[PDB]
């Protein structure tokens, strides 16, 4: 029935740990067991808000529900995940994280995400394999669903030593790939044991919360994850070019989580050989303004832009640029009509080539203090 | 030799106004000046402080909707519209002007209706960013936020973001 | 699409004979007043007007209508003049103009010959815009954008990027 | 093509003026601007507060009893009247435009009797309630109390009532 | 960063929506007790902090809002609750919400001059004793006078020195 | 709500009409002598509520309304009775009344410059004693310094701190 | 010399560009304590020199800029960073900029009366120690008033009487 007028109660609270509610879309892969609590299908996406959602369309015995809790105790964003069913073998367990078209119509596994098109418009812009990241075959395929999608991937090193990572990591000069190596774990309130997470989901959030402030165009590196504690193995970071774990991961394009806890990551760079599009800071600019050229070639495609096509895309081109260079995000921007204009037959039917330069903001790694001690000014104050 | 204009096109949002834009009046654009004597001087020499403000006024003559819609609308600059015009001078050399503009359309006018003459709405944009292309290239080129003012190509405040870190 | 002179005189004789019964005969250029209740339809003057910025010339015509009848049937006339005069106030003769204006209706003495001696001048001007529109300034379609980036910028290496392209 | 308006209709309530109303006037909208130039811009940008009050001024010719009782009474927005217009334009393609309203009849204006001319008595509302239908579609829709300002059917103050629980 | 003003406003009194007649808001202005300090061994004073002062906050209506009128003068002195809504639109359409909860005693009722063809304005002032601000939704001043909370965006400022004195 | 202003005004003295000649009223400022109180415990003072001060109710007129001078300083202080009427007329048609009687000294004449060719403005003031405000015939306002009588919206405020004087 | 005048303005706090939302800055009003002196054998006195006073910094800006807001009392005074930074273009072009770093304690957010429709204006002031003006990146002012530092175009003008206090 119902009941009326005020009811208190005999209950059991877990020490609140709210966030911001942040703006960018996660996608997120990992296996769980389906029961009649779990209410969602395997391999159909749902977008997820609050953990309301990861403790009823999937079970809290799962291992989505250990990534929703760490997006959600980060950054409030909005994940679209999917569930791969639970496998034995090893191989089995990840080619059905994979998938294909094996359905009607239906992509089942990673490539479920392709869905978040034409169905929310909310494309994921973040995509997370917990765990699963460690297998090549996995990895690979998140550079295939990177490709298609515009969103960077956050891969996961092996949690053993540095060589089993470093040694990982050479297969890989995609512009899109993100890695963070050494695994976290996080005490659990109930079971009384630290949980080896595996530190993939820990910085979908804070790219989440960087977003949300700070702006996209800061690189999420030297930003404090919050509900942690330390990492599986522990890393540190001291100076002087030696073999110190930090400098080592680094190098070879690895993310690593430094301090006390599991409190900031440290990698600046991405997983590209080609050092123009090293910085990730740069490819999320750069995968955010050519989506501004898709939404600013669908607008001039619906309203018969026939004549004034390419003035009418490249100025909606630049009304996103200077929107840019307001936020801080660009420090350059420039849209060039390039000399590869051979004649005016020729250009006007077809071929017209232009160009987008803009410097972006670098971030700041590795400033340089250059001390002393001197006897300049010890005769000024003894005297 | 004197240009006579020849051709008018005014889109609003890539939507062509081509024919019923019957009179159309681009911002001037006005230095903010003052009248400035100081010790050893008699007459005031005058001394930029930035533009004032800038208003576009068109004058349709149709009840729109394609227009009439981004009236207080919740974000300024989200009207834009692009000018296009013809003055045709010197032997049949029709220069392509075109005025691209954006902002707030601040007031839509509905005049007399008498019950039987035309429409004749006015309207008034309340321009942030402004771009004029005198035959191809710049000539005037103003955004107010970033201090972009630039005269054909060259950037007049280059010297005044490198001083406030802009 | 765009109008013509011929698409206007077609139109103007149409409507006319089905709202004026008792007009036998409304030419657009006739002649020789064979019967009584005859109208005939003229061009007095067409001019300027505000040029709109397309390609199109903006011309109102004073458009005349002569109705002729024989002396001794002024007031059958004058309701001859009624009839058209209550058609002018809405009508675009169903032809993408704008509604036309009536401007007088009066008796007046043709250089013509007068056998039918009473004629009743009714004119009425109406905006054309005849022709085509003409573009002008740029010519570029959709199919042609490409939108590199710094780096892969040159005659070397074409920017290999089209505006369609994937999600 | 431009628009030459063809029938106009004007209720107070109810009471068809159908016929002698030669002038009106539709209230002009316009939003409350201000010319804002912070620290890092030249030109100043122009910010929205809100819109300003709306007068229509309608004016009949004649001793009415039924649009002059409306003057002055108790009550604002008791005076509401009904719009009714029609512009032909595209091929006969009359489309129907209503703007109803609603407010104070703020000034009734009795002109010059100079003994034998017309009435032309002239009116003007101080109008809350605003809409306007072009093509049986909504616009404008300005309701100033509950801020219902709603353009084309989306309200543009919904963002904000939800910041101010309204 | 946006241009970004106040556009709109809104009161509230236990719940009681002001959505009518508000004409004038003033939060209060937070102020420290500033005590100018020049010593042996420096010049210049350095304007040690050694807390706020009395946080008046003024607002007006025109009307007879006797549900303002009921809280002045109480035996519960900070039973006068209430929260200051305002909205910054900004320039790129979303506004950011500025809301200020209250608690504390009216201390002033102050009805204007009645100048019969004017308005009222009556003018008000709560000396409040709590006072959180949140700007879109994320918390920056949590004033608690009494049991010493001085919480700048969410960090506890007198926490340092309630650990010390025993509270 | 409604918005609702001021719209006309009235003035009564021991019944007498002031129909004709009041320019401008006051009511008395009503605020509380408030004591900013920061003790050991805390910062930023609290404001104990101490009681009212005094309430001067000013008004003017430009006549010479001699049964308004009368009144100054009598041997009977609070012998000034009188009435501050005022109606709120709202938006939606019906008036809200606000009336306030008064009871005190009329311890000012001020008799304004006589420029000859402008106005008069006796400007006056009344340390008011009693003092009862009410909106739309419901009691918001007993305000009578001695013997201790302070009904806020009718509920006595001061009878808890009444039945321990003795009083 | 050029007629040289203010165009622009800039302010930074803790590097956040406040590029949208300065509507007015204010430096910190340098001035000597002077105290007249006239003794035996002298008129009309001559001003020595005692020091500076305490150098408010006031400015306001119109937005919900949390990000000034945070700076409010917090436990470590002299926490608040930022320039003041702004142009003189002259009439010869090129423009002379004059920065201003200021450390100090932001002693008060004064939030404007907020009549709905106006603007916002939330008005600061900081109670600043150090301060140090640059023109055209040429040094006039280090003023930091702790461990004696006045140092007037780089020369230290108290360095005389630091080093006889034995700071």
């Amino acid at each position: 029935s119902f009941f009326h007028g005020v009811t208190v109660t005999n209950v059991d609270i877990g020490a609140r740990t709210i966030a911001l509610p942040a703006s960018s879309v996660i996608g997120l892969c990992d296996v769980f067991t389906p029961g009649a609590q779990a209410s969602a299908k395997p391999n159909v996406p749902v977008l997820l808000t609050s953990k309301k959602d990861a403790a009823a369309a999937f079970g809290i015995g799962s291992s989505i529900y250990l990534a929703c809790e760490a997006i959600y105790n980060r950054a409030q964003a909005v994940i679209v995940a999917v569930g791969v069913e639970t496998a034995e073998t090893p191989e089995a367990q990840a080619s059905a994280v994979i998938g294909g078209i094996s359905a009607a119509g239906e992509r089942t596994g990673l490539q479920a995400l392709l869905d978040g098109k034409s169905r929310f418009n909310a494309q994921p812009r973040l995509l997370v394999a917990p765990g699963h990241s460690a297998q090549q075959a996995v990895a690979t395929a998140m550079d295939g669903l990177a490709e298609k999608l515009r969103a960077i991937a956050i891969l996961d090193g092996p949690n053993s030593t540095d060589e089993a990572a470093v040694a990982y990591a050479k297969n890989f000069g995609s512009k899109r790939l993100f890695m963070v190596d050494p695994g976290v774990q996080v005490w659990d309130s109930a079971t009384n044991a630290a949980r080896n997470a595996p530190a993939s989901a820990y910085a979908a959030g804070l790219f989440a919360w960087t977003d949300a402030e700070y702006g996209f165009w800061s690189s999420p590196s030297n930003k404090e994850i919050k509900g942690v504690t330390g990492t599986s193995r522990p890393v540190e970071f001291l100076d002087g070019d030696e073999t110190c774990r930090a400098n080592l991961l680094n190098n070879a394009n690895i993310a690593t989580i430094i301090r006390d806890d599991g409190y900031r990551l440290w990698g600046n760079r991405t997983l590209s050989s080609d050092s123009k599009w090293a910085f990730v800071t740069r490819v999320r600019t750069m995968d955010l303004v050519m989506d501004a050229i898709l939404a600013g070639h669908k607008w001039a495609v619906d309203r018969g832009i026939t004549k004034t096509y390419v003035k009418d895309v490249t100025e909606g081109l630049r009304a996103f640029m200077r929107d840019l260079k307001n936020q801080g995000a660009v420090i350059n921007f420039e849209v060039y009509a390039d000399p590869d204009l051979n004649s005016a037959s020729q250009l006007a039917q077809g071929k017209v080539y232009w160009n987008i330069r803009f410097t972006d903001v670098p971030p700041a790694e590795n400033p340089n203090f250059r001390v002393e001690v001197t006897d300049q000014w010890l005769t000024e104050v003894l005297d | 030799i004197p240009q006579t204009l020849t051709n008018t096109n005014l889109f609003i949002d890539g939507v062509s106004f081509a024919g019923d834009v019957p009179s159309l009046t681009l911002p001037k654009l006005a230095v903010k000046t003052e009248q400035y004597r100081a010790g050893g001087m008699d007459a005031p020499v005058s001394i930029d402080m930035g533009l004032e403000a800038m208003e576009a006024k068109f004058s349709t003559n149709g009840a729109r909707r394609e227009a009439l819609n981004f009236f207080g609308l919740a974000d300024q600059s989200a009207f834009n519209g692009v000018f296009r015009g013809s003055f045709k001078g010197q032997k049949g050399a029709s220069v392509p002007v075109v005025a691209t503009l954006r902002g707030l359309l601040k007031e839509v006018d509905p005049g007399d209706w008498k019950a039987g003459e035309k429409a004749e709405f006015k309207y008034a944009v309340a321009v942030s960013y402004y771009k004029l292309e005198v035959d191809g290239r710049e000539v005037y080129e103003i955004d107010p936020v970033n201090g972009v003012r630039a005269i054909n190509g060259v950037d007049q405040l280059a010297g005044m973001r490198n001083d406030l870190g802009l | 699409q765009a109008v013509t002179l011929e698409a206007l005189y077609a139109a103007i004789e149409q409507v006319l004979r089905e709202r004026l019964p008792e007009a036998q005969l409304i030419g657009f250029w006739p002649g020789v007043p064979e019967n009584t209740p005859a109208v005939s339809l003229e061009i007095a003057e067409l001019l300027p007007e505000r040029d709109p910025g397309t390609g199109e010339s903006a011309l109102l015509c004073r458009l005349q209508a002569r109705i002729m009848v024989p002396p001794g049937a002024d007031r059958q006339a004058v309701s001859i003049a009624c009839g058209i005069v209550r058609t002018l106030r809405e009508q675009t003769w169903n032809l993408s103009l704008q509604p036309a204006r009536f401007v007088r209706s009066a008796v007046d003495g043709s250089r013509e010959e007068l056998k039918s001696l009473r004629v009743w001048l009714v004119e009425w001007t109406q905006s054309l815009r005849l022709g085509d529109p003409e573009w002008a300034w740029e010519d570029q379609p959709p199919g042609s954008l490409m939108l590199g980036f710094d780096p892969q910028t040159g005659p070397g290496h074409e920017p290999d990027y089209f505006a369609p392209e994937a999600l």
